[PDB]
């Protein structure tokens, strides 16, 4: 399975837009990564501008970005681990626990965007 | 004298897939979507506030008929339009 | 120096076409590239018109320019890259704008100052010869330069004729003859 990478073609605020390639474009709400020297970096797949470029608001801080990164598909929507292994831990918006106690393992990942 | 003729033999062959099952008649490309509205090309002997369907099958309807394109309000989730 | 102006929107890529190859000439080559390649847009009307669309591509639309240069020697000099940037530029559907200006251009570097002898019906070839040889050999043309010359029939208008050319008319018609007459009877 090949992963979709796309370029950086334009950072306004904190709103990021990708130029893809043909008939590779995420459906709407999906997770998109790019990683920084810092960290990664999500994206969220908002508005197919048409012809391959996707707007996509930011979830972290967005400074330092080159135009043209190649940013990384994830396939589908940010999803979080559940069970009881994420009780009281403190959890970031990207389902990354932050309470410095390791990660939280967990069998299943859950969509944020469900019906 | 023969050449021209097999440009245009490939060009009309070469969007097969847009060009044909085609001519906007009754079919369109989603040309842009955001927030529950496709703007989509193509659409030229659709009505006005008429029910539209996508491949996908998520209906959506069509109000702001221009030139250009035709705007689609969307009665599901936009996820599923590409 | 550039020429007549196109001002603005969009003969702004003929505009740059024009002052970039005319810095070494080849804008009759350019030109008849130019005329060739309208023509065989013209000469394949099926998806030569019909697919300058801005639904398709990017890569199609080079793809449709690789089959403008597909066809013989079509392209020639700047044009093709001209056209590699305005299929990236998918400014491809105003692309006749751009050909009769670029046609208006050249013409002016001739200097053929298309005129016009407006009427409500078409008229007889000598009113046309004399009224051709005046205007050129008037102040109007300055000479070492042509004048076309084009009768239309407008109904609009109730007879008589109107010269134009250069921003700069005569009518001494009768419709406007007629509203100076209602005008100055109009008074009590």
């Amino acid at each position: 399975s090949t992963p979709i990478t796309g370029k950086v073609t334009a950072v306004i605020g904190a709103i990021v837009d990708v130029h893809f390639e043909q008939s590779e474009l995420p459906a709407i709400l999906n997770a998109l990564e790019i990683k920084t020297p810092q960290g990664k970096l999500v994206l969220e797949v908002a508005q197919h501008l048409g012809e391959n470029t996707v707007r996509t608001i930011a979830m972290d801080g967005t400074e330092g970005l080159v135009r043209g990164e190649k940013v990384l598909d994830t396939g589908g929507p940010i999803s979080v681990p559940v069970g009881r292994e994420t009780l009281g831990r403190i959890i970031n918006v990207i389902g990354e626990p932050i309470d410095e106690r390791g990660p939280i393992k967990s069998k299943l990942r859950k969509p944020i965007h469900a019906d | 004298k023969a050449q021209p003729t097999e440009v245009s033999s490939i060009l009309e062959e070469r969007i097969k897939g847009v060009s044909d099952e085609a001519n906007l008649n009754e079919t369109g490309r989603v040309l842009a979507v955001g927030d529950g509205i496709a703007r989509v090309f193509g659409l030229n002997n659709i009505q006005a506030e008429e029910l539209v369907e996508f491949s996908s099958g998520v209906k959506g309807m069509a109000l702001n008929l221009e030139p250009g394109q035709v705007g689609i309000v969307l009665f599901g989730s936009d996820r599923l339009v590409k | 120096p550039p020429p007549v102006r196109l001002f603005g929107v969009e003969g702004t890529y003929a505009t740059a076409l024009y002052q970039a190859a005319a810095k070494n000439s080849s804008i009759d080559a350019a030109f008849q590239s130019l005329q060739k390649v309208e023509s065989t847009v013209k000469k394949n009307p099926k998806l030569g018109h019909l697919l300058l669309n801005p639904a398709l591509s990017l890569k199609d639309r080079n793809s449709v320019i690789d089959a403008i240069v597909e066809t013989h020697k079509n392209l020639d000099g700047y044009v093709v890259n001209l056209l590699k940037v305005l299929s990236e530029n998918n400014r491809l559907g105003c692309f006749e704008k751009i050909a009769s200006d670029f046609g208006v251009l050249n013409d002016a570097h001739n200097g053929l100052l298309k005129g016009t002898v407006t009427s409500a019906e078409p008229l007889d070839p000598k009113s046309f010869k004399r009224i051709e040889k005046a205007l050129s050999a008037s102040k109007l043309v300055g000479q070492g330069k042509s004048l076309k010359l084009e009768n239309v029939v407008k109904p609009e208008i109730k007879g008589g004729l109107i010269v134009e050319l250069g921003d700069k008319t005569v009518d001494l018609s009768i419709s406007t003859k007629i509203q100076k007459l209602n005008k100055v009877l109009e008074d009590s």
